[PDB]
C-alpha cells in the first residue's frame, strides 16, 4: 500500500527519470562535466513544466507541509559523497464516489 | 602598420656613416600556473514521493 498500484503515479516518476537521463547524457559533453550546481538549473526547469502540465499538486494540508509542489535539496557529508534528491506530490485520482439522500 | 624612420646623423661632415633607427613595441601574454591537488568523490541521484 504505497500509492503505487495506482496507475499513473509509477508512470509520472518513469517519465521525469527519462528526462533527467537524458538530460544527463548531454550534460556529460560539456566541458566540465557532469556537476552538482549544473544539475539543479536543469531539474527545476523540468520539475516547473511538470507543475505547469497539472501533474504535480500542492500537499492537501498546508499546516503540516508547505505550499510548494515538489522540494529539490543538495547536502554533502564529507567532499568525496555528494547527493542530489527531489520529492514530488502526485496528482490523485476519483474513483470512489458516495451520495447520502436526506428528507426534511 | 605604422613605419616611421628617424635619422641618427647630422652629417657626413665627420665619419661618413649613415644611420637610421625606428622604435617598436612587443605585446606578450606571460602565462601563471597555480598548483593543484586532485581528489576524487561521487555524486548519486533520488527520485522520492513527498510525505
Amino acid at each position: 500500500d504505497n500509492y503505487l498500484h495506482f496507475q499513473h503515479v509509477p508512470s509520472l516518476m518513469n517519465a521525469i527519470s527519462r528526462f533527467f537521463v537524458q538530460l544527463a547524457r548531454q550534460m556529460k559533453h560539456s566541458p566540465d562535466g557532469i556537476t552538482a550546481a549544473g544539475l539543479t538549473k536543469g531539474m527545476t526547469k523540468l520539475l516547473d513544466r511538470f507543475v505547469a502540465s497539472g501533474a504535480l499538486v500542492a500537499p492537501r494540508d498546508p499546516d503540516a507541509d508547505g505550499t510548494e509542489p515538489y522540494v529539490l535539496k543538495v547536502t554533502q557529508a564529507e567532499f568525496d559523497k555528494w547527493e542530489v534528491v527531489w520529492a514530488c506530490c502526485p496528482t490523485g485520482v476519483a474513483r470512489r464516489i458516495q451520495g447520502v439522500p436526506l428528507l426534511i | 602598420k605604422s613605419i616611421a624612420f628617424q635619422d641618427l646623423t647630422t652629417g657626413t661632415a665627420d665619419n661618413r656613416l649613415f644611420a637610421v633607427g625606428l622604435n617598436l613595441t612587443v605585446v606578450a601574454e606571460l602565462p601563471i600556473l597555480a598548483y593543484m591537488q586532485q581528489t576524487t568523490g561521487t555524486i548519486t541521484v533520488k527520485a522520492k514521493i513527498l510525505e
